[PDB]
RNA sequence: UUGACCUCAAAUCAGGUAGGACUACGCGCUGAACAAUAAGCGCAGGAAAAGAAAAUAACCAUGAUUCCCUCAGUAACGGUGAAGCGGGAAAAGCUCAAAUUUGAAAUCUGGCAACAUUUCUUUUGUUGUCCGAGUUGUAAUUUCAA
RNA sequence: AUUGGAUAUGCCAUAUAAAGCGCUUUCGAAGAGUCGAGUUGUUUGCAGCUCUAAAUGGGUGGUCAUCUAA
RNA sequence: AGAGCAUAGCUGUUGGGACCCGAAAGAUGGUGAACCAUCUAGUAGCUGGUUC
RNA sequence: CAGAAGAAUCAUCGAAUCUUUGAACGCACUGCGCCUUUGGGUUCUACCAAAGGCAUGCCUGUUUGAGUGUCAUU
């Protein structure tokens, strides 16, 4: 079997066109969640900092934000990763702070019934 | 503003941290409760006709014998160093009741 | 015939960058312009800017 | 060729046509108002983000950005407080206005007490007093429910008021 | 509880009261058919922790194979096809002999409203799940087939990827 | 004895459901020749499968699955031939068993009677009542991240 | 004409309720004919057969790290 | 006192059906020793042919 | 060709209809039936015709009856 890959124009077009669709559904929060920054798990790569999967509780706790409060607002959850050191505690409590600071919620309404 | 930069560094100063100990990590410790249950299973289910012959064995003070038994049936030598050391038990236990 | 004959080319980039650099460079000369076959005779200059 | 597409090409009876395609043309947008109003049809979400003020990623994005025109230490982590951002734009502004007023119409949050709450809490004060409530949650025959001292100060405080 | 002694007294199979009810039941599961209704499982420690509950649309059916693939996975298959309108949910060992070995498997009703409402098990209802232990999509099936996370568990290397631009 | 319970059957009893077809893609089982090969058999969906670590690593550590690029024609093996890292697309997490609700089976199907509702007189529910299921365990609560 | 997610608003609301966070002179259950051992076949995995477990235990790695299967 | 890297073309070479036509098959599954379908474009050092 | 004057060998399409078979289902595979209901008819108890039904496995329930059952049972 041989793979072609003349639908690559149209993956490209296709793939924008759900960034757009998912978009409009939600129209003003950013089309990705806020990703932590992590250290590449070799002595080939420790120097790098890239993206990591989610924010450990905690780095959540000490910026502020509960586990259960933090998926409602677009701040995902690593319950496997861990801040063997202060600098990663440190450098992803920021990166939450500063998410906050630049965040806008939108308050909901709350069933209130008579008394009690 | 909010914005990841990727690649370079961001600190080679290291200051670690102690972590806790995660609930998973507490698997394998026992309970009171099932010390219990086992303890009242193990005397109602009664032993197995392969415990019952190394219980033998070690009545008679044969534990070579008894230890090989053991590991012939279970498998491996820490299955069956653990097996005996039960067992001996059970008779200890026996004898002091009766 | 086969569908995974190669239908597209690679150019490096820099060689794209000069070939138009040199292709705007020639629409600036009038006798280049008349020599593919364009009825700029009577046009007022080469190049030819208009207003905004 | 198939033998089913070639009886459809063999009868009279017409294809059921759907003229579907349509690109180009991106989603519209629902969901906020305030979006969908200054939202133009032809940018893309990235333009339209930027213009508008907001951000589409919080992190880094894969790819080049288009050039339009030519330019021309925990504690201090832990212990800070950002000062929040400014609004670059009016609809960042139009925004953060309605976040801030409709939360101020959707404050009440103090409750009242019902007439079992309210009959349950004032027998309890009557007898002990309104300063004492571990010793109102230890009177096992006017807490019936066996409320904690917690649970009797939310009382008396939603009573208050 | 009672289903902390009902699974600890389950670990020693060849204990005096385990061997004496192998023998009496196996005997007596020999007298019935080949595949057979239980009224209830023979193990309800076993079963409630496989997902079964004592309510309506919960099926439990006993089957007996032959020693000598999968003795578990052909069960589930027995099963299935016997009881067509069923979902196979899950299965377990009962007992065994010197010829057979015993198998309960836990059958849910799709079509019964106690399980069309219930969330937990809603999922089953659903078309992908048809005959979930023919596809082996059982605990069992998806043991034999090597599924899991690790090292000790093909088209995409057999063939030749031409790009575009290459 | 009456009578409960457990069985074992019966009914042209009420309400349901399975078969066959397609099978490009998908998941199992089976299998020669010149390889999970064609065939043969079994089973799905709009995708399927996989999937929230009994996973990697040996680092300043990573963090479900899937796909692409790379690692790499490399290690290893005996020409076959990966994977960790790395770069992308997409991102979402959860549910039980094992706890005494024990100051109150708090749970559920069905019959019947009303009241609604509809892609729809065709659909889907609500309330009430009775019966059944269920204590050999149905709800609430808990899932190790606790 | 049929619909979806929001907004606004009227009515109803079984809240004597239900949650998150915080703190502890109190507690904290974790899946077995499986894991594993021997051996025989299919293509390490899987399968049969004989045997058959444990509780800081068990798995996988380099005393330590990591994971928490059935 | 580093000359490489990328693309295009030419040529040679090694794989794929591999210049074309050529050698009994064998195997799998069917139909009534035979017949049929597919694997198959199976295997060729050899035969014939190979275009201004 | 012919044919109708809301016509059309039209389009859309939510309502009706859809012969015998075929997974094919009363048994068979041409025929032979079973039960029930309805009706005929100038041949009325019945007969006849037609209609309604009548496959199997399995799940939930309903009703009924057996048991070599467990008891209950002064």
């Amino acid at each position: 079997y041989v793979k072609t890959w003349f639908n690559q124009p149209g993956r490209k077009l296709r793939r924008r066109q759900a960034r757009q669709t998912k978009a409009a559904k939600i129209a003003p929060r950013p089309v990705e969640a806020i990703r932590p920054a992590v250290k590449p798990p070799t002595i080939r790569y420790n120097m790098k900092v890239r993206a990591g999967r989610g924010f450990t509780l905690e780095e959540l706790k000490a910026a502020g934000v509960s586990r259960r409060v933090a998926s409602t607002i677009g701040i995902p959850v690593d319950h496997r990763r861990r801040n063997r050191s202060e600098e990663s505690l440190q450098r992803n409590v920021e990166r939450i702070k500063v998410y906050l600071a630049h965040l806008i919620v939108f308050p909901r309404k709350a069933g209130q019934p008579k008394k009690g | 503003a909010p914005g990841l930069v990727v690649g370079l560094n961001k600190g080679k100063t290291l200051t670690k941290r102690q972590l806790p100990e995660r609930p998973s990590r507490r698997k394998g410790h026992l309970s009171k409760r099932t010390a219990f249950v086992r303890s009242i299973v193990r005397e109602v289910a009664g032993f197995a006709p392969y415990e019952r012959r190394v219980m033998e064995l070690i009545r008679n003070s044969q534990d070579k014998r008894a230890r090989k038994l053991a590991k012939k049936r279970l498998g491996t030598l820490k299955r069956a160093k653990g097996k005996i050391e039960e067992l001996t038990s059970v008779i200890q236990s026996s004898r002091l009741a009766h | 015939t086969k569908t995974w004959r190669k239908w597209h080319v690679k150019v490096n980039q820099n060689e794209k960058r000069y070939a138009i650099a040199s292709a705007v460079a020639a629409s600036g000369v009038p006798s280049l312009l008349l020599a593919r076959g364009h009825r700029i005779e009577e046009i007022p200059e080469v190049p030819l800017v208009v207003d905004d | 060729a198939n033998p089913r597409q070639r009886n459809k090409q063999r009868s009279g009876k017409p294809r059921l046509t759907r003229r579907n395609a349509n690109k180009k043309a991106k989603a519209k947008i629902y969901g906020n108002f305030v979006i969908q109003q200054n939202w133009d049809k032809h940018a893309t979400l990235r333009q339209n983000y930027a213009r508008l003020g907001l951000l589409a990623t919080p992190n880094y994005v894969t790819g080049g950005v288009e050039k339009l025109y030519p330019d021309p230490t925990l504690d201090d982590v832990l212990d800070k407080e950002i000062s929040i951002a400014p609004a670059k734009t009016e609809v960042v502004r139009q925004l953060e206005e309605e976040a801030v007023k409709k939360a101020a119409r959707q404050s009440n949050k103090m409750l009242p007490l019902s007439a079992f709450e309210h009959a349950y809490i004032q027998r309890l004060i009557n007898k002990y007093g309104t300063e004492d409530f571990e010793s109102m949650a230890k009177d096992v025959k006017l807490n019936s429910k066996l409320f904690n001292g917690s649970k009797l100060k939310n009382l008396y405080i939603r009573m208050k008021a | 509880g009672a289903y902390k002694y009902l699974e600890e007294l389950a670990k020693k199979k060849q204990s005096d009261v385990n061997l004496f009810l192998s023998r009496v039941r196996a005997w007596e599961y020999r007298q019935m058919n080949v595949i057979h209704r239980a009224s209830r499982p023979s193990r309800p420690d076993k079963a409630r922790r496989l997902g079964y509950k004592a309510k309506q649309g919960y099926v439990i059916y006993r089957i007996r194979v032959r020693r000598g693939r999968s003795a578990r996975c052909t069960a589930e298959e027995r099963v299935g096809r016997y009881c067509s309108n069923l979902r196979v949910l899950n299965s377990y060992w009962v007992n065994q002999d010197a010829t057979y070995k015993f198998f309960e498997v836990i059958l849910v009703d799709p079509s019964h409203k106690a399980i069309r409402r219930d969330p937990r098990i809603n999922w089953i209802v659903n078309p992908v799940h048809k005959h979930r232990e023919s596809r082996g999509l059982t605990s069992i099936g998806k043991k034999s087939r090597g599924i899991g996370k690790g090292h000790r568990f093909w088209l995409r290397h057999n063939t030749l990827s031409l790009r575009r631009y290459r």
